[PDB]
Formats: C-alpha cells, structure tokens, sequence
C-alpha cells in the first residue's frame, strides 16, 4: 500500500603490510636493484609502454564517471 | 574440483599484487 | 470446525531479513529491521512489489501464522509493521 | 551491487532435480524484473519440496 | 649477506636443470607454510604441504627468524620470466665459453 | 603457453576474490583489463590455452563490480560467438574439460544479458591501440550501444 511520507520518493537526505615493511626496514640489502619497491607499486610491465597506460586509466575512469552520472540520473524515469 | 570461499582474513588485493603480480605480469605479457 | 479449517489451495510462507556489515548475531539481525530511515529505499521498494497489505486480524485466509488465521469473523516504524502482529 | 543491478545466491536449494530454475546460483537480475522473479522461486521451490 | 649474494649470482647459471626449480619450489612451499602458520593465526586455513618437505625446515627456528629467509630464499632464484627467454639462459660464462 | 596460461590463471583468479568496496591502485586494473584485451582475440593472435583459461579462472568477473570492467564487454561478447555455439570443442578438448568451460561461459553470458536493458542507449569507450578490436564493421572510432 501507498502509505503516506513512508516510501522511497517521499523519503529524502593489513598483517602482510606491517611483515613487508618490517623486512624492508630491517634488511635494506634483500631490496630489489631498483626495479621493485615492497610497499610502492612495481614499474610497468614489459609488454606495455607508459603512454597506452596513462590512456587506459583515464578512458577507465571516463566510463566509470559516465556510468555513474547515468544511473544518478536516470533514477527517476 | 570445486574451489574454496576465500577467507575473511585474507589480506587486501593490493598488497599481493605489489608481492607477487610483477613476475606475474612479466610473465603473463612477455609470452602475450 | 475441523472441515471448515482445512484450506483447498497449498500455502506457504517467507521470512526476510535485513543485514548490516559486521553483524553475526540474531538479536542485530532482528533489530535493524525494525528501524525506519536506517536502510536503502531499494529495500522498501522490494517490499513493496511483493503483494499487497492486509490487516492480520481481517484477513480469511493464511497469514503466516496458525493462530490468527483464517479467521472469517470480520511518526515512522519501517517495515516492522508487518512483524505479523 | 553499486551499478544498480542485483546479484543472486541461493544455498540450500539442492534435490534429487538439481536446482531450480527461475533464480539459478550467481545470476543477475535488475530491479524490474526482482520482485516477480523472487515470486515465481519461492513458488518453484515450494513446489518441489 | 656477501654469502647470500654470492649464491643468489652462482645459482642463476644453473636454471636449465629441471631439478633446480622443483627443488625451490619445494622449498618455497614449505617456508610460506610455515609463515602462514603463525602470520595470521590457526583461524586462516592451513597451507597442505607433504610431511618430507615439511620436515625439511627444523622447527627450532624462531618466528621472527622465519620471515627473513623466507623473502630472501624467494628471491633467491632470479626473475622466473628470466626462464621465458631462450636467449637470456643461453648466455651464462660458461655457455660464452662453450659457445 | 602453459606458463602464459598460468599467469592469468593466477591473475584472472586474483582479481575475482576481492573483498567488497575495496580500493584498487588503477594501475593494477589498467594492467589487467590491457590483459584481459590482449587474451581475447579469434582473428589470427588466437591462443586457445590462455583463452580457455582465461574463460574459467573469472566467472564472477563481472559481477564484482570492477572499475571500469564494462570496457572489455564488447570483447568477451565477440569471443563467446566462437565457443558456445560450437558442438565439441575439438580445440580446447585437449587442455580443458569442454563441460567445466561450458559451465564457466554459461555463467559469464549469464552475468551480462541485464547489461543491454539496464543502460540501453549508454556509450561504451573503445580502446583503439592497433588490431585488437575483432569487429570489421568499420565503427572503430565509434563508441558502440548496447542496443546491438
């Protein structure tokens, strides 16, 4: 039943971590030869330039952005 | 075979890439 | 009374439930049902779409529970209204 | 899920047919067709038991 | 550590025998294991491992002992993509002085 | 190609078991979605191991709601056009069982029919980096509906 100011429209508004950084400050040796950081992120892989990956990021979060606006949107049709 | 549900207590998806993905991306691309 | 009580169509009966992040007992479970404004709209909108609503007490038919059941003899809460009560 | 649509699990649901149809396991529904096909489940399994 | 870099460089030329990566394999299993074992607690399932490579590691070794061969016994082995490449294998000094 | 197939075997896996609303550096998914671009292909770069396991290791792909995942939908349409309707599989009989990646192909077309009339007229971007897209239609500058 339709009960009134009760419904949706009328209704309104890590462990590992602490392990790598604990052998990384206490073994500076065992670091990788400036390929690898523990807690950075690695460098790009060899099958794909930087370029095509600062391409894909911002397409991937143009589509997220598209999608969301859409969906907010088109809530009320 | 059926595969386990992971367990709660896993660690974030983050931290096991920046351990392991490298060689698994170096590895997945150069034979790509 | 006996033959008049037996119904002539098979019935059923479905519970729901509401569940928040970081709850594993029965009693939060059951409580944050009961609370208004505190769950999506989606929610409600789910309810809603099931069936319609029907007094227990007027209701002739099966309403989920044996002892207010067929019985021919005629500020927001959330959906704890329909508790069966 | 945060795109609108729903996801669908079912967990005891297993006879000596199988499984149900109307609502397999890990199946996505949008919100149109939820209602009615949570409906016609429940009306299956019953059913069936 | 000059003796671990000194096996991590001599143990690099010896990758085209087979024995070699199952052996490290083994060996890496039964270390992460034993990590598993105490990084998280007895709630985290229990990493499977046959009894021999378990029995390979002594358990008088203490927690925080573990951790630190176990990172440099999984680099001890080069990059295993190194493996990938035919070209890269084939170009140790002793393969310089065999070709 | 069975260390390739490997790989994703453990990446394609990776990715599937992350925990809800959790954050993702876009690099890793920027890496894995040129992957998973770079996996699916039928015209001549065809390699069935990785593909096929490419297939099975992600069923819930999709229904994880990753980051901008619904780039690579267009792909994953074009590459079940050439598993489900074949009768064997004599291809991928010798690598997979064809009854598991029949389930696993089943379960990801499943995930993706509500996909059309939930966003219906919405554009999907294409990624033109070379001779990855499958489709000759000669709309690759073209960001493709889900009406078709």
């Amino acid at each position: 039943f339709l009960i009134s100011s009760w419904h949706r429209d009328t209704f309104g508004p890590d462990v590992l971590d602490k392990l790598l950084e604990n052998i990384g400050h206490t073994s500076p040796e065992c670091l990788l030869p400036s390929q690898l950081n523990l807690n950075e992120p690695s460098l790009t892989p060899c099958g794909m330039n930087y370029d095509q990956e600062k391409e894909i990021i911002e397409v991937i979060l143009r589509q997220n952005a598209q999608e969301d606006e859409y969906i907010q949107s088109h809530n009320f049709d | 075979e059926p595969r386990p549900l992971p367990a709660p207590r896993r660690p974030k998806v983050n931290s096991i890439l920046n351990l392991f993905g490298s060689w698994l991306f170096d590895a997945a691309f150069v034979h790509c | 009374g006996y033959l008049d009580l037996l119904p002539c169509r098979p019935f059923d009966t479905v519970f729901i439930f509401y569940m928040k992040p970081g709850q594993k007992t029965n009693q939060e479970i059951l409580k944050n049902v009961e609370s208004s404004r505190t769950v999506q709209p989606h929610f409600l909108e789910f309810l809603l779409s099931l069936g319609w609503s029907v007094d227990v007490g007027r209701h002739p038919g099966w309403t989920g529970h044996v002892s207010t059941s067929w019985s021919i003899n005629c500020e927001d809460i959330g959906a704890s209204i329909f508790n069966g009560q | 899920l945060n795109t609108g649509l729903f996801r669908i699990k079912i967990q005891g649901a297993t006879g000596k047919f199988n499984m149900v149809i109307p609502l397999v396991d890990g199946m996505i529904v949008s919100r149109r067709a939820l209602g009615f096909l949570v409906r016609q489940t429940v009306i299956n399994i019953c059913r069936r038991k | 550590p000059p003796y671990w870099k000194t096996a991590k460089e001599m143990v690099a030329n010896w990758r085209h025998h087979p024995a070699v990566v199952e052996q490290w394999s083994k060996v890496i299993c039964a270390l992460t294991s034993r990590l598993l074992r105490f990084t998280y607690g007895p709630s985290f399932p229990a990493f499977k491992v046959p009894d021999e490579d378990a029995s390979l590691i002594p358990p008088e070794m203490d927690n925080e002992c573990v951790a630190q061969t176990w990172f440099r016994f999984l680099h001890m082995l080069s990059n295993p993509v190194d493996l990938s490449n035919p070209a890269i294998i084939s170009s140790t000094p002793k393969f310089q002085e065999q070709f | 190609e069975a260390g390739r197939a490997e790989a994703c075997g453990t990446l394609c896996r990776i990715f599937c078991s992350k925990k809800t609303g959790e954050e993702i550096l876009p690099a890793y998914l920027s890496r894995f979605y040129m992957l998973l671009i770079q996996g699916l292909q039928i015209n001549d770069y065809v390699c069935h191991p990785v593909l096929a396991s490419v297939i099975l290791n992600s069923p819930p792909l999709f229904c994880c709601d990753l980051k901008g995942i619904d780039v690579v939908v267009p792909y994953f349409i074009s590459a079940l056009e050439t598993i489900l309707p074949d009768r064997e599989l004599s291809k991928f009989k010798s690598y997979v069982n064809p009854t598991e990646l029949r389930r696993s192909s089943i379960n990801i077309l499943l995930s993706l029919l509500p996909l059309p009339h939930h966003f219906g007229t919405v554009k999907s971007e294409v990624v033109l980096e070379g001779k990855f897209s499958n489709d000759d239609s000669s709309s690759y500058d073209k960001p493709i509906t889900f009406l078709s």
